[PDB]
């Protein structure tokens, strides 16, 4: 369980995506990792975003749950900070993958947006509406309730 | 008659049903307009649900009744 967890930290940490810095385990946690999210999609570029993946006792079989710590201003994103992605959902998910392959398509998903499946269907219909608009409220959103850039 | 369907995003919108309206075919005048999914379409009124297979007179719906629509997001 735990091992298979260990072991992609371990690999993680020694080679770390430019778009994912201070990856470490939790404090008093194994099963929950720890990291800074840098997109590079505007304006999300100017600070970073914490993330907590969460660990089930029944990995590789369930599903790493991974939520923001920060505050994200993103129609894929709930205000709270939960996400929906496919890739680690009741509905799909292969034990055969990898929490670094989910890190991918999380960083993707972050910068580019899904407007047709969105989680924030107010934040969508804006993006698709006035780019610009929009990126004044995440720009001043992410440069309040987010993390600074590494 | 037209009620008002509100949305948990705030949007509000209007939608003409009659009482023999079917709630199933209500939320398909709601897909047709807007565009969200009738699986995803989670009607409240009153604090109660809406049965797909019941209609607006089942549960006393008059005009201008503003329903709670919730998002049901299958993708966790």
């Amino acid at each position: 369980a735990s091992m298979r967890v260990v072991k992609e930290l371990e690999d993680l940490q020694k080679k770390p995506p430019p778009y994912l810095r201070n990856l470490s385990s939790d404090d008093a946690n194994v099963l929950v990792w720890h990291a800074l999210l840098l997109p590079d999609q505007p304006p999300y570029h100017l600070k970073a975003f914490n993330l907590r993946i969460s660990f089930p006792p029944e990995y590789p079989f369930k599903p790493p749950m991974i939520k923001f710590t920060t505050k994200i201003y993103h129609p894929n994103v709930d205000e709270n900070g939960q996400i929906c992605l496919p890739i680690i959902s009741s509905e799909n998910w292969k034990p055969c993958t990898k929490t670094c392959q989910v890190l991918e398509a999380l960083n993707v998903l972050v910068n580019r947006p899904n407007i047709r499946e969105p989680l924030r269907m107010d934040l969508a219909d804006l993006l698709t509406q006035n780019p610009e608009l929009f990126r004044k409220n995440a720009e001043e959103f992410t440069l309040r309730f987010g993390v600074d850039r590494p | 008659m037209q009620i008002f369907v509100k949305t948990l995003t705030g949007k509000t919108i209007t939608l003409e049903v009659e009482p023999s309206d079917t709630i199933e075919n209500v939320k398909a005048k709601i897909q047709d307009k807007e565009g969200i999914p009738p699986d995803q379409q989670r009607l409240i009124f009153a604090g109660k649900q809406l049965e797909d297979g019941r209609t607006l007179s089942d549960y006393n719906i008059q005009k201008e009744s503003t329903l709670h629509l919730v998002l049901r997001l299958r993708g966790c």
